[PDB]
Parts: C-alpha cells; sequence; structure tokens
C-alpha cells in the first residue's frame, strides 16, 4: 500500500489554435483567414 | 551430544522492486511499469524473461 512515484514528463506539445489579431498591410497579395480554416499549398 | 552446526550461504530469492527509471527520450527505449517481465531468447535458443 506504499506507492512511490517515479518522476515526471512532459507528454505531448499542445498547440493552441487561437485566432490572433489583424495586421492591416498596403500589399495587395498577403490575405488572412477570418475564423476556422487553413490555405492549401 | 547435538554440538556441531554448520552454516551454508545459500540465495533464497531476488529483489522483484521496480529499479531506477532513467529517462532519455529515445523511441526504442522501454521500461516495464511495476511487475513484469520481456520474453526473450537468449544465443542458444531458449525463452527466458528479461
Amino acid at each position: 500500500g506504499l506507492m512511490l512515484g517515479a518522476g515526471s514528463k512532459v507528454v505531448a506539445t499542445q498547440k493552441v489554435h487561437t485566432h490572433g489579431n489583424a495586421q492591416t498591410t498596403t500589399n495587395a497579395l498577403d490575405m488572412m483567414v477570418e475564423g476556422d480554416g487553413f490555405f492549401q499549398v | 551430544h547435538p554440538s556441531r552446526v554448520f552454516s551454508m550461504t545459500e540465495r533464497p530469492g531476488h529483489n522483484f522492486a521496480q529499479g531506477s527509471v532513467i529517462t532519455t527520450g529515445r523511441d526504442l527505449d522501454v521500461t516495464i511499469e511495476g511487475s513484469g517481465w520481456i520474453s526473450v531468447l537468449d544465443h542458444t535458443g531458449k525463452e527466458g524473461l528479461t
């Protein structure tokens, strides 16, 4: 009934896909996704 | 008279408690959690627990 821990580890690297702010640019070829979605290349 | 008694050393068993686990971040390094064994066959070809 005696429990001994073995330590700790980092099991995953979680990416937080929260939408970032917007930068207004004068370039006509750079764009943004307003919401959920990825450009496919 | 029962006055002479010999003593001989013996190996009654082994310490099966969990060892010291070394984290290495290597894919092919596995440590048995708690009690258990891994079946391997030696050079002769006989199954054994490691």
